[PDB]
C-alpha cells in the first residue's frame, strides 16, 4: 500500500442537520487527480453522489444531492471534503471517497457510515433465546440471544467469551418502525450438552458503552 | 434508484458474462465482497487493472459492455458493478449490483422456534422467533401460525450472507406482539417450505409449556 | 495526470 485515502467525519446526525466527511489522500497529489464521493446504503448498491478536480475546481453532483452536498479541496492538507446539510433517513449510507483512473476509481477509502435519524444511542436489551427441552438427548439443539432495541449499529455478539464460534450465526440487524435495530444472534450445538454446558452471550454495543452478557438456559 | 443486488447462481468452475445493463462512453467494473469496499477489476471498457487475475476481462461490442470471468473460483464469489460514463446528465452511474452466490446441493433447513422470554414478558412486548438453520437455495418460505390464523404484518426476517465453510444460508423471522395480545393465543407455530422439504416443516410451541 | 484526463474533460464539456 503506497497510495491511500483516509475518511473521517462520519457517524450520526438528525433529519435536517449537517456533517462534514473528510477524505486524507496520500501518495499522490490531489491536484493531480480528481476526486469522488460514492455512497452505499445498507444492502443497496453503490451511487455516485459527487466530482471534483482540485487543479481546475470543477465540481458535479448527483441530482439526488444537488442543493444539498458541497464538494470542496484543501490542497495543501491534500483532503477532499463533502459538506452534506438538509440530511435526511435516505442520506443513510456508507460514504467513500475514490480516485479517478482513466475511465474507472482505482483507489477507494474504507467508508465511514452516517446514520441520520431521530433517534437517540440507546444500549440493547438482551433477551435468552432457550433451547427447546423438547430436544432432547440427541441431536441438536439450537439457542440464541435477541439483541433489542438498540441504536446506532453496530453490535458484536460473541459466545463463551469466543470459546464458542462452530455453528455460531449473528444475523443482519432489521431496523425497526420504532428507529431502533435489532437482531438475533444463534447456535446449534448437540443436544446431550444443554444439561452439561453454560451457554452465554456477549453483547457489546460499544456507542452507548453497553456490554451485557447472557446466560442462556433450557426451558425446562 | 437505487436498490438491491439481482442474483446469479454459478459452481466454482463456471464461466460468467455479465452485460452491463442512453449510451455509454466508456465503462468500468467493479467487485465487491461484504463490509469491504469496492474494487476495481477493469476499466475504459477492456483495460485489466493491475494485479487482477487474467481469467477477469472486459469487452465492447456495439453498445453492449461487458465483463467475463473465464472460469469462477471461490474468491470470486462476490457483488459485480459496471459504472458508466457518459456525456450527458448523470455522467457517471453505477449499475445494479450482480451478486455472484456458489451453487451448492439442495439442503433442507433445520428448523427451530423460541418463545419469548419471561424478562421480555415484563416489558409489555413478545418477539418470537424461528430459526431456519443451515439451508440451500437462499430462497425459503416462513409463514407463522397463531391458534392456526395464519398471520402477515408482524415478522421481519432477516437472512446470513452464505456461509464461507459450507455455502449455505440462515434465516431469522421474528413474530413481535404485545404482552397482551401474545397472552390471548395458545398455539404459537412457523411453517416453513423449500426445495428441499418433500412438505413442510412446522415448529411450535403451547404457551405456559415452553 | 494523463490518467485524470479523460474523465476531466468528459465533466468539464457537460451541458446537460
Amino acid at each position: 500500500s503506497e497510495v491511500q485515502l483516509v475518511e473521517s467525519g462520519g457517524g450520526l446526525v438528525q433529519p435536517g442537520g449537517s456533517l462534514r466527511l473528510s477524505c486524507a489522500a496520500s501518495g499522490f497529489n490531489v491536484s493531480s487527480y480528481s476526486i469522488h464521493w460514492v455512497r452505499q446504503a445498507p444492502g443497496k448498491g453503490l451511487e455516485w453522489v459527487a466530482y471534483i478536480s482540485s487543479s481546475s475546481g470543477y465540481t458535479y453532483y448527483a441530482d439526488s444531492v444537488k442543493g444539498r452536498f458541497t464538494i470542496s479541496a484543501d490542497t495543501s492538507k491534500n483532503t477532499a471534503y463533502l459538506q452534506m446539510n438538509s440530511l435526511r433517513a435516505e442520506d443513510t449510507a456508507v460514504y467513500y471517497c475514490a480516485r479517478t483512473w482513466y475511465y474507472g476509481f482505482d483507489y477507494w477509502g474504507q467508508g465511514t457510515l452516517v446514520t441520520v435519524s431521530s433517534a437517540s444511542t440507546k444500549g440493547p436489551s438482551v433477551f435468552p433465546l432457550a433451547p427447546s427441552s423438547k430436544s432432547t438427548s440427541g441431536g441438536t439443539a439450537a439457542l440464541g440471544c435477541l439483541v433489542k432495541d438498540y441504536f446506532p449499529e453496530p453490535v458484536t455478539v460473541s459466545w463463551n467469551s469466543g470459546a464458542l464460534t462452530s455453528g455460531v450465526h449473528t444475523f443482519p440487524a432489521v431496523l425497526q418502525s420504532s428507529g431502533l435495530y435489532s437482531l438475533s444472534s444463534v447456535v446449534t450445538v448437540p443436544s446431550s450438552s444443554l444439561g452439561t454446558q453454560t451457554y452465554i452471550c456477549n453483547v457489546n454495543h460499544k456507542p452507548s458503552n453497553t456490554k451485557v452478557d447472557k446466560k442462556v438456559e433450557p426451558k425446562s | 434508484m437505487t436498490q438491491s443486488p439481482s442474483s446469479l447462481s454459478a459452481s466454482v468452475g463456471d464461466r460468467v458474462t455479465i452485460t452491463c445493463r442512453s449510451v455509454s462512453s466508456a465503462v468500468a467494473w467493479y467487485q465487491q465482497k461484504p463490509g469491504k469496499a469496492p474494487k476495481l477489476l477493469i476499466y475504459s471498457a477492456s483495460s485489466l487493472y493491475s494485479g487482477v487475475p487474467s481469467r477477469f476481462s472486459g469487452s465492447r461490442s456495439g453498445t453492449d459492455f461487458t465483463l467475463t470471468i473465464s472460469s469462477l473460483q471461490p474468491e470470486d464469489f462476490a457483488t459485480y458493478y459496471c459504472q458508466q460514463f457518459k456525456r450527458q446528465k448523470e455522467p457517471i452511474t453505477f449499475g445494479q449490483g450482480t451478486k455472484v452466490e456458489i451453487k451448492r446441493t439442495v439442503a433442507a433447513p433445520s428448523v427451530f422456534i423460541f418463545p419469548p422470554s419471561d424478562s421480555q414478558l415484563k416489558s409489555g412486548t413478545a418477539s418470537v422467533v424461528c430459526l431456519l438453520n443451515n439451508f440451500y437455495p437462499r430462497e425459503a418460505k416462513v409463514q407463522w401460525k397463531v391458534d392456526n390464523a395464519l398471520q402477515s404484518g408482524n415478522s421481519q426476517e432477516s437472512v446470513t450472507e452464505q456461509d464461507s465453510k459450507d455455502s449455505t444460508y440462515s434465516l431469522s423471522s421474528t413474530l413481535t406482539l404485545s404482552k397482551a395480545d401474545y397472552e390471548k393465543h395458545k398455539v404459537y407455530a412457523c411453517e416453513v417450505t423449500h426445495q428441499g422439504l418433500s412438505s413442510p416443516v412446522t415448529k411450535s410451541f403451547n404457551r405456559g409449556e415452553c | 495526470g494523463s490518467a485524470t484526463r479523460e474523465l476531466d474533460e468528459l465533466m468539464a464539456s457537460l451541458s446537460d
